[PDB]
RNA sequence: UGAACAGCCUCUAGUUGAUAGAAUAAUGUAGAUAAGGGAAGUCGGCAAAAUAGAUCCGUAACUUCGGGAUAAGGAUUGGCU
RNA sequence: UCUUAAGGUAGCCAAAUGCCUCGUCAUCUAAUUAGUGACGCGCAUGAAUGGAUUAACGAGAUUCCCACUGUCCCUAUCUAC
RNA sequence: CAGUCAAGCGUUCAUAGCGACAUUGCUUUUUGAUUCUUCGAUGUCGGCUCUUCCUAUCAUACCGAAGCAGAAUUCGGUAAGCGUUGGAUUGUUCACCCACUAAUAGGGAACGUGAGCUGGGUUUAGACCGUCGUGAGACAGGUUAGUUUUACCCUACUGAUGAAUGUUACCGCAAUAGUAAUUGAACUUAGUACGAGAGGAACAGUUCAUUCGGAUAAUUGGUUUUUGCGGCUGUCUGAUCAGGCAUUGCCGCGAAGCUACCAUCCGCUGGAUUAUGGCUGAACGCCUCUAAGUCAGAAUCCAUGCUAGAACGCGGUGAUUUC
């Protein structure tokens, strides 16, 4: 086995653990917890989100 | 007339009466059979439910899906720190059922054991067993012919048990003391084995060991007082339902002209003696070990414990059994584990369980992470982290 | 399922009551499903028949085709998009949720799929994943 | 603020009275929320929820030629310069 | 072929009026004693005992659609009292 | 509802299954017949709910007979353990369909059940229309609208305490009482047996599911007063930071908590049996499951296992108070 990555915030996904949604055009997005999956259904950027790794590597830190 | 559609009754009749049971520590219904080609050992432990936790391991069965693939299931947390064995009591056979006639006791007692007997410690004058050692303080002055009594006499003897109270991380500090029904060897084997272990640690590495179907015994969680529709099942009223929706509406017909005992009305829900069958112990751990909550295919030094502890109970520093389902009972509930009562197989009770990887995340929430060094890695440095 | 059972079904958890109107997925000129029955189904008082993805059920194209609306149908359910748990202990789900006419053997009256297809219905219908253009 | 003697907050003025106190079971009365499905529930979509202002785009049958009509069905609205 | 003073003309119809009756057919729906359009010996429709028709209106009565939803599948949770 | 006789049907054969003419009966769900009771009121259809009961079996278990090659399907026997559904229209009981099913058995408890619901019906008063009547009005002829009262008592039930066995604490026993797990499907057996072919089985083993049940929250999903963090509006504290109020101001997330076949686990095995088939063996020197004896077996029954402990059934152990 191995440990994942979120789909909007980038972080180890240990199994057992999220959700995993599937879009029309069969796109996997993975999910550790409501708080990214909400947000995703919310649309959220994850460049503007700022606890995202997308925003960690969008502002160099 | 005839009741519009056939449905089930809702709720099982036999667990009538729903009432509150007796105490916090479950009674012992059965046990396995007595036979004397085994050897003289224990039939149960007392250990207390600390957590539950979810484990991956392998499917082997051959006609599965997931034959030799991944799974991930539900597994239960009983911390079993080894029992000081003292005392033993016999009983003897009737047609009146059984009946004691003799209780042994080691000559040290302990605090906890102690405690559990007072009931003021804060106000006692300490006076417990005094003269009973007084009997004792010799070699079995009036020892030996009770002993001898019960090697000519009395077919079981039960092997009395106190739990370490103080090496659970609780603030109760009174022990629990209980029976086991010996049912290895013969009977003067029994009764000699029990006279070593006076005053000696048993462990349940040396009375189980993997792959074994156990059975469970608790007086699950209190729930109150009770509606009838959480505690029965029963299908809820419509809206418009003066006086009340979440109710029972007929409770019988004209005649009989009393309320059934089969009918469902409220009363206690919850605190039940119940006792549950068809476990299989994932491991067994030493608390004097590191790496608890490592597997064979991590090797990485882990213990059991959460980072941040289980709720409402804390670490598991002594030893533990890591065990299939659903026992019931929960945190700091204390749970008496048994063995079996029936050989079965179902080529399911033979099954070798490899342990592959133990889920430590924080039971305080939704964790992200199984070790403070791992979290350390990931995020670096802090403001906190100087 | 009935007859088309190369495996059985584990248990994926209901998300499709009866009267659900279920997208139809193939090339065979329906546009939208209603669920009539489940074939296979439970029997509680006052219960519904609640399918679930690949359970074969009855179902009536609600709308399309003359010849593929109003009438009693047999079909295969393909995306449920009601989260259930696969025995590895990953939740899945979609957003939409259809499913497709078959016939009371197993083969699909269409020959073709619209959209993903989940790993228990390739599994438990072989002509799906055949015709397909993805599975997860 | 606002279309406004709407609803909300405040000034002046008057009041701070209506048995309390302790725990917060069942069932209530009043509130709400709910994942997938969407009358299948029910006699009956009762209850409840969903649309809701303003601006602009646009509007059927029928008509007593006045209406229907805010028909329907869409779009934008905050802040700062 | 008789008769009553004249013997239902324009219309409407299983209608708030139809016993048989859940009329026959069409539509509606997977499925309809409902609804809808027709047919007419219509038990017992019909002309200010007002007939028919109708825009707009209507806390009227009724069927379907769309969105909508704890009405239900199947319940659960919090708050105030 | 169920029998007796057998004219015949059943290709030939009364009884495989049927069965005319006659016949003897049995239940109270009919519907009558009666008017014994309540008219100083027994709340009244139907439905929603909920327990229990009948066997005159629809399915499940075991079997027996078939016009049983096999598949299916018909009859009969034991048993009431377990199950008997989602909808359409109808106020409906019933009906008639669409399906699901292993199967969609009859029925009861004041035509169960209204201080349990709802109020569509019928069953007042408003109003129409139709037919009759000179009118008043009449109509189980149509339709629309029409307030559904109290529990704090006693008893039952479900849970709860609780004085009296020298006191007190602990460990148990078990007299008693209820009992539950139930039902399919896939593979393989096997295109095997069997069958001219077409067709086409069952036992065992493995793997999941339906219905019930009982737990549990690790994850998932639900709930937000953690008013926890963040956002937004209007007004108030001169301004900011911070906040006051809008009967929880709204909204996203959110622990702790509780909770779903909406989450996962789990539902033990020994015996005595009935129908049924037999062994030995008479009476009845032959024979025979029967008369005496005896074997095998059902979801039965009794146990195990489970469920509270007789609060007047018991056992053991411990310590039992002084200036």
């Amino acid at each position: 086995m191995k440990v994942e990555i979120d789909s909007f915030s980038g972080a180890k996904i240990y199994p057992g653990r999220g959700t995993l949604f599937v879009r029309g055009d069969s796109k996997i997005f993975r999910f550790q917890n409501s708080k990214s999956a909400s947000l995703f259904k919310q649309r959220k950027n994850p460049r503007r989100i700022a606890w995202t790794v997308l925003f960690r590597k969008h502002h160099k830190k | 007339s005839h009741r519009k559609y056939e449905a089930p009754r809702h709720g099982h009749l036999g667990f009538l009466p729903r009432k509150r049971a007796a105490s916090i520590r479950a009674r012992v219904k059965a046990f396995p059979k007595d036979d004397r080609s085994k050897p003289v050992a224990l039939t149960s432990f007392l250990g207390y439910k600390a957590g539950m936790t979810t484990i991956v391991r392998d499917l082997d069965r051959p006609g599965s899906k997931f034959h030799k693939r991944e799974v991930v299931e539900a597994v239960t947390v009983v911390d079993t720190p080894p029992v000081v064995v003292v005392g033993v009591v016999g009983y003897v056979e009737t047609p009146r059922g059984l009946r004691s006639l003799t209780t042994v006791w080691a000559e040290h007692l302990s605090d906890e054991v102690k405690r559990r007997f007072y009931k003021n410690w804060y106000k006692s004058k300490k006076k417990a067993f005094t003269k009973y050692s007084a009997k004792y303080a010799q070699d079995g002055a009036g020892i030996e012919r009770e002993l001898a009594r019960i090697k000519k006499y009395a077919s079981v003897v039960r092997v009395l048990v106190h739990t370490q109270i103080r090496k659970t991380p609780l603030a109760q500090k009174k022990a629990h003391l209980a029976e086991i029904q010996l049912n290895g060897g013969s009977i003067s084997e029994k009764v000699d084995w029990a006279r070593e272990h006076f005053e000696k640690t048993v462990a349940v590495d040396s009375v189980f060991e993997q792959n074994e179907m156990i059975d469970a015994i608790a007086v699950t969680k209190g729930h109150g007082f009770e509606g009838v529709t959480h505690r029965w099942g029963t299908k809820k009223l419509p809206r418009k339902t003066h006086r009340g929706l979440r109710k029972v509406a007929c409770i019988g017909a004209w005649h009989p002209a009393h309320v059934m005992w089969s009918v469902a009305r409220a009363g206690q829900r919850g605190y039940h003696s119940r006792t549950s069958i068809n476990h299989k112990i994932y491991r067994v751990g030493k608390g004097d070990d590191e790496a608890n909550g490592a597997t064979s295919f991590d090797r990485t030094k882990k213990t059991i414990t959460p980072m941040g502890g289980f709720v409402h109970y804390g670490e598991i520093k002594n030893d533990f059994i890591m065990v299939k389902g659903c026992i019931p009972g929960n945190r700091k509930r204390i749970v008496t584990l048994r063995k079996s009562l029936y050989t079965n197989t179902s080529r399911k009770a033979l099954e070798e369980v490899s342990l592959k990887w133990i889920d430590t995340a924080s039971k305080f929430g939704k964790g992200r992470f199984q070790t403070p060094a791992e979290k350390h890695a990931f995020m670096g440095t802090l403001k906190k982290d100087l | 399922s009935g007859n088309g059972a190369q495996g059985t079904k584990f248990r994926i958890s209901l998300g499709l009551p009866v009267g659900a109107i279920m997208n139809c997925a193939d090339n065979s000129g329906a546009r939208n499903l209603y669920i009539i029955a489940v074939k296979g189904s439970g029997s509680r008082l006052n219960r519904l028949p609640a399918a679930s993805l690949g359970d074969m059920v009855m179902a009536t194209v609600k709308k399309g085709k003359p010849e593929l609306r109003k009438k009693v149908m047999p079909a295969i359910v393909v995306r449920q998009a009601k989260s259930w748990r696969r025995r590895d202990g990953v939740f899945l789900y979609f957003e939409d949720n259809a499913g497709v006419i078959a016939n009371p053997k197993g083969e699909m009256k269409g020959s073709a799929i619209t959209g993903p297809v989940g790993k228990e219905c390739a599994d438990l219908w072989p002509r799906v994943a055949s015709n397909s253009g993805v599975v997860v």
